[PDB]
């Protein structure tokens, strides 16, 4: 999938890697700043900080930040402090995502007019990457447009011809140029989307004072000696959790397929659920029936992964729901359409060596299970869930193909009743 | 936008992978199909030498040529018009560019789920030009009962007998995920009188080939009375069966359900399995594509929760009006 990077990391690739007859100016001039740092030391590896006025803004993939208030502008570093001060490690809303303000970026101040802001993006579709400018940059962003065939180049002459006609005449060759070096860049290191609004250029030379970009993550086996130690920031409203990178290294370690996203950790509903779009559908009926406060994840697990495999992934989900007891207990939906190849015997006795080791704890928890799968071996993975729910305690419930696939949602929600004329069928 | 017939009873397949269980359970597919030969013609795998495989037709034991030259399969073979590519996801781009070479394929199966955007972008470019149809990347395939089944699609024999998926029904189906492909043959069999032809199309941001393309097959097709699509949050695809309905080329019934209704409940993005899962514009929700599909006559349910009940209803005004 495409996954957004921050700010700062598509600034220092395009720094580092952009070939463009254009001076790019202020070239890895920047300086990270979260709750934790030391001013002082801050200051001995970014001496620049003093030489000039500055500029700080989070760099969380919070978009419109000027908007909201949070770009403090041509601002010395005390002016820095002072306007971090009721903003640095403080709860923010934005939309409807709530989270901590805690990753900013410093930049010098750059003079200039608003008829020197510019507007760039270039983004992936199926027929090819669409690549667009406007000559009124900022904050208020009608662009020209054209597209670039998927084995077609950008000729220089069309980024004069069409997409300048409303740029000033004396900043067109190096806009031409830039926008030229930003595409073959923007190719080689497979991005699919890449916004910089605004682009300035002054007579000192061009200035990529924001961006935002999304980059082929698929793509890292090519790309990985110039991606580097690469990160994908989780979306401003979300961290990210240890687990979440556990299951993320096992996917790689495999064609197998192991994702799992945490959306609330005190949630008192739990699935695990097989199939990237099973798990899709179990959470869609769990949010249409009123449960999307108590959802804790979303993850699947797929492509035939060993006994091995999927134990590790479900003493993952069983630990986070064995964290803090909840009042009225907790729910988990181990469930998934009749799979195709995805031998569910050794994936189910990988589970049930899951639920034996966390017996105790989800016990504590007053954890309900829930089952309903289909596919190789099916009859024999139904047999060890009862089994375990009985060598155990925990109460677990199990259902194949004679269910419907997200019956069991309801039966764990009280919508409907648990018919036990169904079992292991 | 292509062909509209891909597979029938006699599609020979060459099988680029060392997918032994793959191609067996094709094998047994075929038999209680009662199709007069296997649907493998051979299998390639460059890293050994040419050889031939022990495999179980029925009961009897018989033999398929594994060549490790794709020139050597496709001379040797020259009734192939279908392969199916199990490569892995960093060889998957050359071996299907290799194929494409080959004019006697007509369809392309891509397995690999991981492949770069960019480079299914020039596969798309090509198989465009060259009039092949692309399933995938990123799927289990397919599967045509009495005819032709893609690799893994379908399970175990036990699962083709209790699906009825050894004989069709009226009922043609495209899906995204292939687990739920399988759901939806399990569906389908259970309130109506069973699977015409079912498409995964995969879960990439541009699948080879679209719901529309195979909605278009499907249009065409004589022996299908009625549509099932299970759309997917992400990308415009399913606006194409709004415009088709609206311009008169679609004109059997259509049940359509997009999965993905929670994300609009959720308070941030969540990127689902699928890779192209993401919702990039308002459009894209799977909210916003449900209602656009009810208000062009698509039927869609309230829920997924629903969907085995309106195909049942739509199946049965469909005998009612004797079109099956
Ligand atoms: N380093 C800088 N020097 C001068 N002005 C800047 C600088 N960074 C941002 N600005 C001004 O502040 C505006 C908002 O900043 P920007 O980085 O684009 O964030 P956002 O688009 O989220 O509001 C810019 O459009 C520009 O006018
Ligand atoms: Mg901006
Ligand atoms: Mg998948």
């Amino acid at each position: 999938s495409a996954k957004a990077i921050s700010e700062q990391t598509g600034k220092e690739l395009l720094y580092k890697f952009i070939c463009t007859t254009s001076a790019i100016q202020n070239r890895f001039k920047y300086a990270r700043v979260t709750p934790d740092t030391d001013w002082a030391r801050l200051l001995q590896d970014h001496p620049w900080l003093l030489s000039q006025n500055l500029v700080v803004k989070p760099d969380q993939l919070i978009k419109r930040r000027g908007k909201l208030g949070l770009v403090g502008v041509n601002l010395t570093l005390d002016g820095v402090k002072s306007w971090l001060k009721p903003r640095l490690g403080q709860e923010a809303t934005v939309g409807k995502a709530t989270g901590f303000l805690k990753n900013f970026l410093i930049e010098p101040f750059v003079p200039h007019s608003q008829a020197e802001e510019f507007y760039v993006c270039i983004y992936a579709t199926r027929e090819g990457d669409y690549v667009l400018f406007h000559h009124e940059g900022g904050v208020d962003v009608k662009a020209q447009k054209l597209l670039v065939g998927v084995d077609e180049k950008l000729n220089p002459e069309d980024i004069k011809k069409h997409l300048l006609v409303h740029a000033p005449e004396d900043k067109k060759e190096i806009l031409a140029s830039f926008i030229s070096g930003l595409f073959n860049f923007y190719e080689d290191l497979y991005f699919t989307y890449l916004e910089i609004n605004p682009l300035v250029v002054t007579k000192d030379g061009v200035y990529v004072l924001d961006l935002a970009a999304k980059v082929d993550a698929t793509a890292d086996y090519i790309c990985k000696v110039k991606w580097g130690d690469i990160e994908f920031p989780p979306p401003f409203g979300r961290e990210a959790y240890p687990e979440e990178a556990y299951i993320a290294d096992l996917d790689a370690k495999s064609g197998a397929s192991l994702k799992l996203t945490l959306l609330n950790p005190k949630g008192r509903i739990w699935t695990m659920v097989a199939g990237g779009g099973a798990s899709v559908v179990y959470s869609d009926t769990i949010c249409d029936l009123g449960g999307v406060n108590e959802l804790a994840n979303y993850g699947e697990y797929s492509g035939a992964p060993s006994e091995q495999q999927t134990y590790d992934y479900a003493k993952t989900i069983l630990s986070l729901m064995t964290r803090e007891k909840h009042p009225d207990g907790k729910i988990l939906i181990i469930g998934g359409s009749i799979a195709n190849f995805t031998n569910v015997a050794a994936t189910f006795k990988g589970i049930v060596r899951a639920i034996r080791d966390y017996q105790g704890p989800l016990k504590e928890h007053e954890v309900t299970i829930f089952v309903r799968r289909g596919g190789p071996n099916y009859q024999e993975g139904l047999r060890v869930m009862g089994e375990v729910g009985k060598t155990t305690g925990i109460p677990i419930h199990v259902f194949g193909t004679e269910t419907h696939m997200t019956a069991i949602v309801g039966m764990a929600l009280g919508h409907r009743p648990i018919p036990e004329n169904l079992y292991f069928q | 936008s292509k062909s509209t017939t891909l597979f029938s009873r006699h599609t020979k397949a060459i099988v680029w992978g060392m997918q032994t269980r793959a191609v067996q359970g094709m094998l047994d597919f075929d038999y209680v199909c009662s199709r007069d030969e296997p649907s493998v013609a051979a299998m390639v795998y460059p890293f050994t030498g040419d050889h031939k495989q022990k495999f179980y037709w029925g009961h009897k034991e018989i033999l398929i040529p594994v060549f490790k030259n794709m020139a050597d399969a496709m001379r040797k073979h020259p009734e192939v018009d279908v392969l199916i590519n199990f490569a892995s996801l960093r060889s998957a781009y050359d071996s299907t560019m290799e194929t494409m070479n080959y004019a006697q394929i007509r369809t392309i199966a891509i397995i690999a789920e991981g492949i770069p955007e960019a480079l299914t972008r020039k596969l798309i470019k090509k198989a465009d030009q060259k009039g092949v149809t692309i399933i995938g990347p990123a799927t289990v395939g397919g599967i045509k009962p009495g005819c032709f089944k893609i690799g893994n699609t379908g399970g175990m024999l036990d699962n083709i007998l209790a699906s009825k998926l050894y004989r069709p029904g009226s009922v043609a189906y495209v899906s995204r995920s292939g687990g739920m492909s399988n759901e939806l043959n399990n569906i389908i069999s259970r309130t109506t009188d069973g699977v015409y032809e079912g498409v995964a199309i995969g879960g990439d941001r541009y699948p080879g080939s679209t719901f529309m393309d195979h909605v278009l097959r499907y249009q065409d097709t004589p022996g299908v009375k009625m549509i099932v699509v299970l759309g997917e949050i992400g990308g415009t695809e399913e606006y194409k069966i709004c415009r088709g309905i609206k311009e008169g080329r679609l004109t059997k019934p259509i049940v359509c359900w997009c999965i993905g209704t929670c994300a609009t409940m959720f308070s941030s993005e969540v990127q689902f399995g699928h890779a192209g899962a993401c919702a990039n514009q308002a459009s894209e929700t799977a909210v916003a594509k449900n209602q656009a599909l009810k208000e062009a006559g698509v039927f869609v349910p309230r829920s997924f929760d629903e969907l085995g009940e309106i195909i049942q209803s739509v199946y049965e005004d469909l005998v009612a009006n004797g079109v099956i």
